[PDB]
């Protein structure tokens, strides 16, 4: 009654406590030993930043039970306006002791008004300096500390390790995690504090500096003693929004911390962290759903992008099946990017838009819901930085705005992103509200979250982790597993980090935890550590745990490499998910921790492994894994050996193909795979399997588990895309099996014959394998093939349907709605003349049908799986969806047939089957099954911006043209500094953002979209918003788009207000007309924009809606107007036959004889007179235009002032170019002839123009040396840097001819002296060839500057 | 005159 102290106590010690402070005098084990906690009477609690100490009568005591004792302490301070009482709790259970704040009461206040309103008084922040709930002195035998901070470095350790000395001095030293020992036991700190400190390296904030222990020594008598606390927790914390305005914002959780003290946990005579670290995996926070972390070997992205829909759920769900089958069943993490909107980066942050084109919610759950069955879990990118306006979220109070009250504008891309308030959505509800709109959409169905971005300030200059805290509560509420992008990012609650398990990204400064304590306690939690890429040295040269190494098939960044993907699976991520089964309990021998690096006291052991570095682990059933380095020195081969046993039996070795691509390896493994694709747990003993894995393949013996000792033989099975297959008995003898392998094939070893993993391709997708992914058995099983001609399945990286001669492929059509409108697309890539048809019927008859001649289009969709960088064959992919249209028979008998009409011998691709509800019914036919119109609002699109294909202008691109979303008023002119809508009618137009000076076609119609009949006409109109005049321009064409085949015509500046387009076209002989839309040279005009308002204004984009393609009547001729157009025409061009190009000359022959075919044809009719007729009057207008372009050049050539000025009046095009690409203005600046160069400039001659081998006018002015012309090309904009063919700058062809005065000019207007031309010649070198002396000292002073 | 036929001189 009277003592001042009392004990707790359970089986494994009893605890001296205090009862004027929630203080620890010491803890007494069962054995006897004993662990300090706070020797002296130190009462200090801090409120706000404020110290104060507290008295007798500021504190009450209460034992409720042997276990557990309560406080009640008054901190007081009127002059700082603190005024409060503490109800802390201190329990104790086993090795473990727990102090929690309880109750926190504030006498100053009524609470945080409604809205988070600022609480005037609140509690921000509390801590109790110098606790020392746990200590050790420097006259304890072996008195140590041990601390991780974060380190995303590989070269530079997160740790610390260091004897407690009478000379250690530390006063609050922060550290994220924080372990003492001393006579012969040890104990870590955990805290839920959300405190941002000292870190060793990280390129973000997001919870990176999270530090939640701090160190402090003080005096014990003669001893130094180093104390641990909890670091500070925030409470009722106090934050401004972009605005300035104020918020209260309640606690995460209330204060928590433990200590859980240990012995020689890991029973190796010595006593040291290591310990203390296995007993505080007892007491502290573990991520939410962190258990199913090793069960997730094949990570990967599925994309979307830009209306395109390259990765439909029901799609990704069959390359679940796949990547299933060539696994044998292991675990999945599918990351959805562009699961919402329109695609990746579109319609942040509307969590809960999930994509229209995609199948929405319905597939999306029907994906997880059969996907998880098959072991694949699935997740989101969300985006909580950064906005578009046209989501519904975006609004005035979202907007980020910067210190002079404007936005904080983020990428531009395909819109313009804004960046978001991120103290306003959190302290609003906004956030949260926008993630129940999700979780009401997949329900418990969804694993993971994926957070872009966090930590990199766009949402504010804070990012801490307190927000980020809050951040990942509001995901793991949901069920959510807890995934962001940064490798240092997250430390409390992410499992995954994509700049960790992706090694490629960010170099060596920005990778994963880089720390041997945070690895050693949560290497099984996370896929957030340093993986093998030796490029990056230190951490990333063979850690001994392996790390995730990941890759991708399904569109991110371009990547589609299946085969690629397995291979790596296999190379890094089985043997780091077989290692993650088990948690480390031992670490010795760290060659990355030294003296000089603050790691003095690192643990060692001459004993084990030769001094090298060895590790152990252990799982709850006691099974053994021991990872051992060859050496510790990197000049050693030996350095990247690696042997791993199980239960002391060898079942890897080698060293591992280079993680970053440089080298391969010799590593083979058989590793004992004991667990299910679910909650990981034990398979039953006879489904036991291994996998093999031999990097150079040979012969290797192995002792099988002791399990499988007294077996007489196993059975192999080879895994591919199809399963398990050339089954191998293989005897057993003593024990051991002797294995062949190819080199980087997997192989899985069963006691006994196994099953195939049952597949049913394309569920959901009304019919069966739509991919073409169930090998060449598809054709027999699934499709009925028939005909002459030939169907197989081809392609060893996303499989194809190859036709060849007359073959139809067929199938039933399943699941459709009677009375409903579809729309079934494929993708399809013709070589061959004969038509490539798609074909729905219904008992027998045709309900709908479209075909495609040659294809005219290459597909340029990067997240795209038969883009033109995928070699579908020679080297191309002219991959484009062709549409056919039906409503679902009353009968429920429809069937697809995909068919190649001619008996030739070339190829036709087709895959991916889709049959989706569409209401659109734009299209209507003539008699004859041929056009009559096609309207189009933009508003049904099943996926695209049909009938337009994305065309070359970006290359293979994640391309900046789109489906625009109306969101008023913020998507509409007027809005900010935005002067062009988005969107014409309705809700949705194709929208084109900064394609400007391209030179090249942007988007085109292609005939299986659009057909124009030979010879027939149409009136094309559609209303249009463009930025500037003369930026983008109509493109008519026929056939594969080439430069100087097109006909051009420029569309006027309509920005704010809808302008109208309308033209006709003539269809050409081959039926391979198209229109579209090109981006000129032109420069856009920017109104004096500055900065970001360049792009957002709108000057460089172009808006298409209302589309509207409608056949005419055109005057009717005879028979013999026909024919007397053709004496015209051959008249008037079969003389220029030497004048002409040989392309030039045949592509006139085979429009003259197609015409003449359609005159003279037995029974023609009105109808082909008037088509012959107006194919020869288009041949005229195009022959003239050519006549006259070439006129333009000769006179450009000769220096015809006079003839160039009237030449252009009648029709030659400015830009116009020979095969070569020489344009006028690069004749009339090689010529000298300065007067024709600027009125060709004043006109709009691209004054950048390329020819084949990239030389400009600018290079071409240097043959002779025009002095004057390089002046006026360098004032027009012309590049002084442009490097040709064989990297020769202007600077390089004038010093090489010898022309001293234009060196002079080019050195003048900064063309940079360092450059260096295709070999190792800068300007210098190329002087000194040509003894230019002048030159080369004029230059030497410019670059010594 | 492109490149080609006035390198070959
Ligand atoms: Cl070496
Ligand atoms: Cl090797
Ligand atoms: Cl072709
Ligand atoms: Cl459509
Ligand atoms: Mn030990
Ligand atoms: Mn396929
Ligand atoms: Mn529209
Ligand atoms: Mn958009």
């Amino acid at each position: 009654s009277m003592v001042a102290c009392e004990t707790l106590k359970t089986k494994k010690m009893e605890v001296q406590i205090k009862k004027n402070f929630p203080s620890v005098l010491q803890y007494t084990m069962t054995d006897g030993k004993v662990m300090y906690g706070q020797s002296k009477d130190v009462r200090t609690v801090e409120i706000n930043g404020t110290n104060i100490e507290l008295g007798d009568d500021d504190v009450t005591f209460k034992k409720v039970s042997d276990t557990e004792a309560t406080y009640t302490l008054k901190v007081k301070d009127e002059a700082k306006k603190i005024d409060a009482v503490i109800t802390v709790q201190i329990t104790v259970k086993a090795n473990q002791l727990h102090l929690n704040v309880t109750k926190i009461k504030n006498n100053l206040s009524e609470g945080i008004p409604e809205g988070n309103g600022v609480e005037e008084n609140a509690i921000q922040t509390l801590s109790f300096p110098n606790q020392s709930l746990v200590s050790v002195r420097s006259s304890q035998e072996n008195a140590q500390f041990t601390g991780a901070r974060m380190s995303s470095n590989t070269q530079k350790p997160g740790d610390t390790n260091f004897a407690v000395t009478e000379d250690t001095n530390v006063t609050d030293s922060d550290y994220t995690y924080g372990f003492i020992s001393g006579a012969g036991l040890s104990a870590g700190l955990w805290s839920n504090s959300e405190h941002d400190g000292t870190y060793v390296a990280a390129p973000v904030r997001g919870g990176s500096q999270n530090t939640r222990v701090y160190a402090t020594t003080q005096q014990t008598g003669d001893a130094t003693s180093l104390g641990l606390a909890s670091a500070p927790w925030y409470y009722h914390r106090t934050v401004t929004d972009s605005k300035g305005k104020k918020y209260t914002v309640a606690e995460t959780a209330l204060p928590q911390m433990a200590v859980a003290i240990a012995g020689d946990e890991n029973e190796d005579g010595a006593v040291n962290w290591q310990d203390g670290a296995i007993a505080y995996r007892d007491i502290m926070n573990n991520p939410y759903k962190s258990e199913e972390v090793p069960e997730l070997v094949a990570w990967r992205i599925a994309m979307n992008f830009g209306s395109q829909a390259q990765n439909p759920f029901l799609t990704t769900l069959d390359n679940v099946k796949k990547v299933a089958l060539n696994t044998d069943g292991l675990g999945q993490s599918v990351l959805l990017k562009g699961y919402g909107n329109e695609g990746h980066d579109s319609g942040h942050p509307d969590y809960g838009d999930i994509g229209q084109r995609l199948g929405g919610a319905d597939d999306m759950n029907t994906m997880m819901e059969e996907g998880s069955k098959y072991g694949a879990r699935f997740g989101v990118h969300v985006n909580a930085s950064e906005m578009y306006p046209e989501a519904k979220a975006f609004s005035e109070d979202m907007v980020r705005r910067n210190s002079a009250g404007g936005l904080s504008y983020g990428w531009n891309w395909l819109d313009q992103g804004v960046g978001i308030d991120g103290i306003y959505d959190l302290a609003s509800g906004s956030r949260v509200s926008r993630f129940a709109d999700l979780s009401k959409e997949v329900g418990d169905n969804m694993d993971f979250i994926y957070l872009d971005v966090w930590g990199n300030l766009t949402s504010s200059g804070s990012e801490d982790s307190w927000e980020t805290r809050k951040m990942s509560k509001m995901i793991n509420d949901n069920g959510w597993r807890m995934t962001t992008e940064w490798g240092s990012g997250n430390e409390y609650d992410s499992t995954f980090q994509h700049w960790a398990a992706d090694l490629t990204y960010g170099g060596y400064t920005s990778k994963g935890e880089n720390s041997e304590v945070m690895r050693f306690l949560r290497n099984h939690q996370k896929d957030s550590w340093v993986g093998d890429y030796p490029q990056y040295g230190g951490a990333a040269n063979a850690p001994l745990l392996g790390g995730y190494n990941m890759k991708d098939f399904e569109g991110w960044q371009g990547r589609n490499d299946y085969a690629a993907y397995i291979k790596n699976l296999y190379t890094h991520d089985v043997s780091t998910k077989f290692i993650q089964h088990f948690k480390v309990t031992r670490w010795v021998n760290n060659p990355l921790l030294t003296a000089d690096n603050g790691n003095a006291a690192a643990v060692s052991d001459p004993n084990t492994n030769n001094g090298n570095e060895q590790i152990t682990l252990k799982d709850s059933n006691g099974n053994v894994v021991v990872v051992s380095r060859g050496s510790n020195d990197t000049s050693s081969a030996a350095y990247r050996q690696r042997t791993i046993t199980f239960n002391g039996v060898k079942v890897a070795s080698g060293v591992v193909s280079a993680g970053d691509g440089s080298a391969t390896g010799d590593e083979s493994y058989l590793l004992p795979w004991m667990w299910d694709s679910f909650t990981g747990k034990l398979v039953k003993d006879s489904e036991q399997k291994l996998y093999h894995w031999n990097t150079k393949g040979g012969t290797t013996t192995w002792t099988l588990p002791d399990s499988w000792k007294n077996l007489s033989s196993v059975k192999v099975y080879q895994l591919t895309d199809q399963g398990k297959t050339n089954e191998q008995t293989v005897a057993v003898s003593g024990g051991k099996v002797t294995l062949t392998a190819d080199a980087e094939t997997p192989y899985v070893v069963y006691k006994g014959e196994a099953k195939q993993i049952q597949v049913n391709w394309s569920e959901g997708m009304h019919v069966v394998d739509a991919g073409f992914n169930g090998g060449s058995n598809t054709l027999t099983d699934n499709w009925t093939v028939s005909g002459s001609g030939k169907a197989e399945v081809e392609g060893d990286n996303n499989a194809m349907l190859r036709l060849t001669g007359k073959v139809d492929v067929s199938q039933r059509l399943t699941d459709l709605k009677a009375g409903q409108k579809y729309a079934l697309y494929v993708g399809v890539d013709n070589r061959s003349t004969g038509d490539a048809s798609v074909t729905v019927t219904s008992g027998g008859k045709v309900l709908a049908t479209n075909s495609t001649g040659k294809s005219i289009a290459k597909n340029y969709i990067k997240a795209y799986g038969h883009n033109t960088n995928s070699n579908t064959e020679n080297g191309s992919s002219y991959f484009q969806n062709m549409y056919v249209f039906f409503t679902a028979p009353e009968n429920g008998d429809a069937t697809v047939t995909l068919s190649h009409k001619s008996t030739d011998g070339a190829h036709t691709y087709f895959d991916d089957v889709r049959i989706v509800e569409n209401q659109y019914s734009g299209i209507t036919y003539e008699k004859d099954g041929t056009l009559k119109s096609l309207t189009n609002g933009f508003e049904n699109n099943a996926q695209g911006i049909w009938p337009f294909v994305v065309s070359g202008s970006e290359g293979v691109e994640d391309n900046r043209i789109h489906l625009s979303e109306l969101h008023a008023p913020f998507t509409r002119a007027g809005w900010d500094v935005k002067k062009m809508d988005d969107v014409l009618d309705g809700t949705w137009s194709v929208k084109v953002n900064g394609l400007t000076q391209k030179g090249t076609l942007v988007y085109q119609t292609i005939p299986q979209n659009v057909k124009f009949e030979a010879g027939a006409k149409y009136k094309v109109s559609f209303d249009y918003q463009s930025g500037s005049d003369d930026i983008y321009a109509i493109a008519v064409g026929q056939g594969e788009y080439s430069a100087g085949s097109v006909k051009l015509t420029n569309l006027k500046k309509a920005l704010g207000e809808t302008g109208k387009a309308e033209f006709e076209l003539t269809g050409g002989v081959n039926g391979d007309s198209w229109f579209g839309i090109y981006s000129t040279a032109t420069a856009p005009d920017l109104q004096g924009s500055t900065g970001n308002a360049q792009d957002f204004g709108g000057y460089k984009d172009f808006v298409l809606d209302n589309l509207k393609i409608e056949r005419i009547e055109s005057q009717t001729r005879t028979k013999a107007e026909a024919q007397d157009k053709v004496k015209e025409i051959r008249g008037k061009y079969d003389s220029k036959r030497a004048e002409l190009s040989d392309a030039a000359w045949q592509q006139y022959q085979d429009t003259l004889v197609k015409a003449r075919v359609l005159i003279n044809k037995n029974g023609a009719t009105a109808e082909d007179f008037t088509k012959a007729y107006d194919i020869l009057v288009a041949l005229d207008e195009y022959m003239k235009l050519k006549d006259l372009d070439r006129k333009l050049l000769e006179a450009a050539m000769d220096g015809q002032d006079d003839e160039v000025r009237i030449l252009m009046a009648n029709g030659a095009d400015v830009n116009a170019a020979d095969e070569f690409g020489t344009t006028p203005l690069h004749l009339a600046a090689f010529a000298g002839h300065l007067e024709i160069v600027e009125v060709l400039l004043k006109t709009g001659a691209d004054v950048n123009a390329d020819d084949v081998l990239g030389d400009t006018p600018l290079h071409l002015a240097a043959y002779f040396g025009h002095l004057e012309i390089v002046e006026v090309l360098l004032k027009d904009g012309a590049d002084v840097n442009a490097q040709d063919h064989w990297g020769w700058t202007p600077l390089h062809l004038a010093a090489w001819w010898g022309h001293l005065e234009i060196v002079e000019v080019l050195l003048k207007h900064g063309a940079d002296v360092n450059a260096q031309d295709c070999f190792g010649k800068t300007p210098f070198d190329l002087a000194i060839d040509n003894g230019n002396e002048d030159i080369a000292e004029v230059l030497q002073k410019a670059a010594k500057l | 005159p492109f490149l080609a036929l006035l390198a070959a001189x």
